[PDB]
């Protein structure tokens, strides 16, 4: 048999698959807003 | 706006609270109700106090607010029930705003238990099915009942 190395580590590295992964935006799980009906206090519909 | 009229009882409309100072709200709860001042004026400078950037003593002298739904107010419990669900909104809305050191039902419970004597007088506000709706994003479930209500909202 051959001798091989104990592959224990990333050299390469697995970076081609690392950065080809697009981060997901979790940080408020109703997407990072605040779901408020009050908060309005203004609105833009009026003129103009 | 930066000082709106708070209303006396013998010679109305004659004093102001300019909110550029920030004055304690509780203090601001007496000068109100030795006054028997409508309940509008206590939405009226939590908005103030709001705008003035401030979401914790804002909704905290709103419970004292809690006390005086028709106190000398000739049928003002509508304005009691839109105090009420102002705090039941922004119960849950600062407890999204959690701390290291409190827990989410350290205000969920507030929220909760507000909402019920909420629901005494008025039923299926645009803002009841609101509380309950997100609500129930908190915990993960009911979350097609939270969708439901929000679509009791457009209906």
């Amino acid at each position: 048999t051959y001798p091989f190395d104990q592959n224990r580590f990333v050299q390469y590295k697995a970076t081609s698959l690392e950065k080809q992964h697009k981060h997901d935006l979790l940080t408020e799980p109703d997407l990072g807003v605040t779901i408020d009906l009050i908060n309005p206090d203004t609105y833009r519909i009026d003129p103009n | 706006r930066g000082s709106i009229e708070i209303p006396l009882r013998d010679t109305d409309e004659v004093i102001e609270l300019d909110f550029d100072q920030l004055p304690e709200g509780d203090e601001v709860i007496s000068i109100l109700k030795q006054e028997h001042t409508q309940l509008h004026i206590w939405i009226a400078l939590a908005l103030e106090y709001y705008k003035q950037g401030k979401t914790e003593e804002f909704v905290k002298l709103l419970e004292a607010a809690r006390i005086d739904g028709n106190l000398d107010y000739r049928d003002h419990e509508k304005d009691q029930m839109t105090c009420l669900d102002t705090l039941a909104a922004y119960y849950v809305q600062q407890a999204r705003k959690e701390k290291n050191k409190d827990n989410k039902k350290d205000l969920i419970t507030q929220a909760t238990l507000l909402y019920t004597m909420a629901d005494k007088i008025i039923m299926y506000d645009q803002n009841h099915l609101l509380g309950r709706a997100c609500f129930c994003l908190l915990e993960g479930d009911k979350m097609d009942q939270a969708d439901a209500q929000f679509h009791f909202v457009l209906n």
